[PDB]
C-alpha cells in the first residue's frame, strides 16, 4: 500500500497514462490534425532526413494548445523503414 | 484556425450580445474583459481579451451595458445602404482578416424579417463570395411586406451560405409552455443557449470534429440541401437524452425522413451505454431515414465548463423544412395578385421553387439521376 | 575590383549553404534555421 | 560616444521639451538638474548633469517653466534666414561637438510643415558638408503647405542617414482610445515613443549599444531610410508581438516589410521569446521582401527603478511610399492653380525617384 501510493502522489503515474493518450492515441485534437496535416502536405529522399521530420514535431507541439510540459518532451518522432516511392501506407513510428 | 462573427439588424445585435454574455460566462472572463483567478482553448473566439465582433440604435445601449469593454423597412433600401458604405465598412473585415493567423469561417447572426439588416445580410454574402472564395460562411438566420423581404434573402442564402434556421413561432410555443411568459429578451435566453452548445466541440478539443468543416461536411450532402435544424433537451442517462430530442415538441421548427443527425453530449455520462441507447432507438424505429444511401446517426462527447447535470444538443437535416418555405412562397403569390423592372423578384421566386423541388425529390428511393 | 566582388559572392554563399545544411541534420539546434532564414530563402 | 540633439521650430521645441521631461524623470534627475538620492547609462545624452540640447517666442514658455535650470511661413524665408546666421548658430554647435568626448550623431526634432521646414532643410545640408562621418537621425513629423512638405523631402532623401510620426494617425488614435474631442495631449504620445526609441542606448545591453547599430540593421540601402513606429499598451510576449502587427496601432495613415525591430521593455520571460517567433512564422502574420533574406529582431530592456509590460516596434515598411504620393499628388494640383522657380521641379524630380525606388523594392528582381 505504501509502494503503490508512492507512485501516484509522488511520481504522477496517473498523469503519464492520461498524457501518453493525448499524444500517441491522438486523443487531443489540434495536434493530430496539425501533425498529419503537415506531413500530408509534402506527398523519397526528402521528408526522411532528421532535419524535417525531427523538426516538424517541435513545430507541431506549439499548435497543440495543450502540453509543453516535462511530459510533453521525449516524443522521439523516429522511423523504422526507408520508402522507395496512390497506396494507403506511410510507415512511421512515434515512441514515448 | 480562427472564427469571426458578424451581427446585423436589431435582432442580430441583440442575440449576439447575449451570445457574448453566455460565452464569456463559460470561461473565467470577467465582464470587463479581464481574466480572473478562479484546458479550454479560448483563442478561436478571443484575441489577446478581445472578441472578434463586428456590430452593424441599440448599439448605444450595448455600450451602456456593463460589457462596454468587450470590443428603413424595405429590402432594396437595405440593399442600397450596403452599397453606399461598400469600402468604408469592408476595411474592418480585411484588417481583422489578415491580422488573424488563419481564418476558417464567418458566423453570421442576422434576421430576415423585413429589417434593414435583412437586405444588409443579402449584400455581405455576395461580396464574401467575391473577395474570399476559400472562406466558409455560416449564418444563424431567424424567421418570423414581411413575405417580400423573407423570400428575397432566401435567393442569396441558397447559393452563398454553405450552411441554421430558427423560427420565432416554434420558439414562443416553448416560451408559454415551459417558461410561462403570458418578451424579446426572454426568448433569446434559450436562443443563445443553442448557439453556445453548438460550438462545444470547437472551444474544447476533442478527437473528431476539431474544426468547422468537421461538422458540416457530414450532414449537408449537396450544396443545395444545406439547411439544418437544432435541438436542446435540458430545459438521467443517454437513453433519456436522445429520446427526448427526437420529439416534435422540442424541435426549433414549426414522405419525410432524416438525412443525417448529430447529437452532442456535454455531460460526464458513462460512455459504456452510448451503444445501448443506439440499439433501443433502432429497434423501436422511432426515426426514419433515407432509403437510398446508408444514413446513420453520430454522437460525440465533450466536457462542460468546469466553472458553471447532463445536457445535449441535436443537429439535424430534415426534409420537413420544405414545408416552412411553402408557407412563405404561398403568401407571395397572394401578395403578387394584391400588391423599375420588378424582374429580380421573379428569379428569386424561380430559384426557391427549384429548391422546393430538390427537397421533394430527395425522399424518393430513386433520388439518383 | 568590379570582378572580385562577384567572386566573394560565389565563395561566401557556398559556405553559407554548408552551414544551413549541417545545422538542419539534428534531433535549440533546429530553431537556428528560423533565425537565419525567415523568407523561405536559401531553400535550395 | 555622445549625441547632440537639435530642436527647430515650434513643433521641435515642445516635443523636445516633453522628451527631456520624460527622460529626466526616467533617471534620478530633479528638474533643477540635480541628482536625487532615491546603473542606467546617462552619459550619452547628459553632460556631467546638463542635457546636450541646442534649442532654436516659445523659448520664453520654457524659461518660465520650473525647468529653467536645465540649460515667416514660407520655406524660402526659412532657408534665407539660416544663410544669414550661418556662422552664429554654427559657433554654439562647433563648441558643443568639440567639447564632446567623441561625437556620434545629430538627432533632429522638427516638423516638415514653417521656419523649421526651411531652417531645418538648411542645417541638414551644412551638417553633412561639415562632417561626413556623423549620423543624422531626424524625428520628422508629418502634417502653401504642400510645397514646403515636399521641399524638405528632397533634403531628407539624400542628407539624413535615417522616423516619421504623422499627425493624422495621431489624431485618429487620440479620438479613438483617448477621447480628446489639443497639442499638449498628443505630445504625451509622441514623447512616449521617443523615450522608448532609444531605450537601448541608456541601458548597457548585449547588442545595439551604439546608434549605428539600430540604423544599419533596418536600412538595407541608403535610399530606403524611412521607418515607422508601433506601440501597443496605451501577459506573454506573444500577446504583445501580435498586437503590434495590427494596423490599428501602426502610426501610419504589393506591400511587405524589409526588417522589423521589436523592443520589449518589461520583465518578460527570456526563454519564451523564441516560442513566440515560431508561432509568428506558422500563422504568417507578416510578409517580407522576396529578394534578400530578411528577419525580425526582438530586444529586451530594463525599466528605470526610480520611474507592467510595454513594447515598441521599429520596422522599414514599403507602404510608406503611399504617404509620399499624397504629398506628390497635391503638389501637381497646386502647380496648375498657382526668380526662376526651378528649385521646385528638381525637388519634385528627386522625390519621384524614391517612390519608384520603393515600388521596385517589392519585386522579386529589385536588384538593378
Amino acid at each position: 500500500k505504501a509502494a503503490v501510493d508512492y507512485f501516484f502522489v509522488e511520481l504522477h503515474l496517473e498523469a503519464h497514462y492520461e498524457a501518453l493518450r493525448h499524444f500517441l492515441l491522438m486523443e487531443d485534437g489540434e495536434f493530430a490534425q496539425s501533425l498529419s496535416d503537415l506531413l500530408f502536405e509534402k506527398l523519397p529522399g526528402e521528408l526522411l532526413n532528421p532535419l524535417v521530420l525531427n523538426s516538424v514535431l517541435s513545430k507541431a507541439l506549439q499548435c497543440s494548445l495543450h502540453g509543453d510540459t516535462p511530459h510533453a518532451s521525449n516524443l522521439s518522432l523516429a522511423l523504422k523503414y526507408l520508402p522507395e516511392v496512390p497506396d494507403v501506407l506511410s510507415c512511421l513510428e512515434l515512441r514515448y | 484556425r480562427e472564427i469571426i462573427t458578424l451581427q446585423l439588424g436589431q435582432c442580430g445585435n441583440q442575440i449576439g450580445f447575449e451570445f457574448w454574455k453566455q460565452l464569456c460566462a463559460e470561461h473565467g472572463i470577467s465582464p470587463e474583459g479581464i481574466v480572473e483567478e478562479f484546458t479550454d482553448r479560448k483563442d478561436v473566439f478571443f484575441y489577446q481579451y478581445i472578441p472578434r465582433a463586428v456590430l452593424l440604435r441599440v448599439i448605444h445601449s450595448i455600450l451602456n451595458s456593463p460589457y462596454a469593454k468587450l470590443y428603413g423597412n424595405n429590402w432594396a433600401s437595405g440593399f442600397s445602404q450596403g452599397e453606399k458604405i461598400h469600402e468604408d465598412i469592408f476595411d474592418i473585415i480585411d484588417r481583422e482578416a489578415d491580422g488573424s493567423d488563419s481564418l476558417e469561417g464567418f458566423v453570421l447572426c442576422h434576421s430576415i424579417a423585413g429589417g434593414t439588416g435583412s437586405g444588409l445580410g443579402s449584400y455581405l454574402l455576395e461580396r464574401l463570395n467575391d473577395r474570399y472564395p476559400k472562406k466558409l460562411v455560416q449564418t444563424y438566420s431567424v424567421f418570423p411586406v414581411q413575405p417580400y423581404n423573407s423570400l428575397l434573402t432566401l435567393k442569396r442564402l441558397t447559393q452563398n451560405a454553405d450552411c441554421v434556421v430558427l423560427d420565432n413561432t416554434a420558439l414562443n410555443r416553448i416560451a408559454t409552455d415551459r417558461l410561462h411568459i403570458q418578451s424579446f429578451s426572454q426568448i433569446n435566453q434559450l436562443v443563445s443557449t443553442i448557439m453556445s452548445a453548438s460550438t462545444t466541440t470547437l472551444r474544447y478539443p476533442g478527437y473528431m470534429n476539431n474544426d468547422l468543416i468537421g461538422l458540416i461536411a457530414s450532414l449537408i450532402p449537396t450544396p443545395r440541401l444545406h439547411f439544418l435544424m437544432t435541438g436542446y433537451t435540458p430545459l438521467t442517462t443517454v437513453l433519456d437524452v436522445m429520446r427526448r430530442l427526437l420529439q416534435p415538441k422540442n424541435v426549433m421548427v414549426s414522405n419525410h425522413c432524416y438525412i443525417a443527425i448529430l447529437n452532442i453530449i456535454q455531460g460526464e455520462v458513462d460512455p459504456t451505454q452510448v451503444h445501448k441507447s443506439l440499439q433501443r432507438i433502432r429497434e423501436r424505429k422511432l426515426a426514419n431515414f433515407i432509403p437510398w444511401g446508408p444514413a446513420s446517426i453520430q454522437v460525440a462527447l465533450s466536457r462542460k465548463s468546469p466553472y458553471l447535470r447532463v445536457s445535449g444538443l441535436m443537429m439535424a437535416n430534415h426534409t420537413s423544412i420544405s414545408s416552412l418555405f411553402e408557407r412563405t412562397c404561398r403568401q407571395y403569390d397572394k401578395l403578387r395578385k394584391r400588391e423599375d423592372n420588378f424582374d429580380e423578384m421573379d428569379t428569386s421566386r424561380e430559384i426557391v421553387q427549384q429548391l422546393i423541388d430538390e427537397y421533394h425529390a430527395a425522399t424518393r428511393p430513386d433520388y439518383i439521376s | 575590383f568590379e570582378a572580385t566582388i562577384n567572386k566573394f559572392d560565389k565563395n561566401f554563399s557556398a559556405h553559407l549553404l554548408d552551414l544551413l545544411a549541417r545545422l538542419s541534420i539534428y534531433s535549440g539546434m533546429a530553431s537556428v534555421i528560423s533565425r537565419l532564414d525567415f523568407n523561405g530563402f536559401y531553400t535550395e
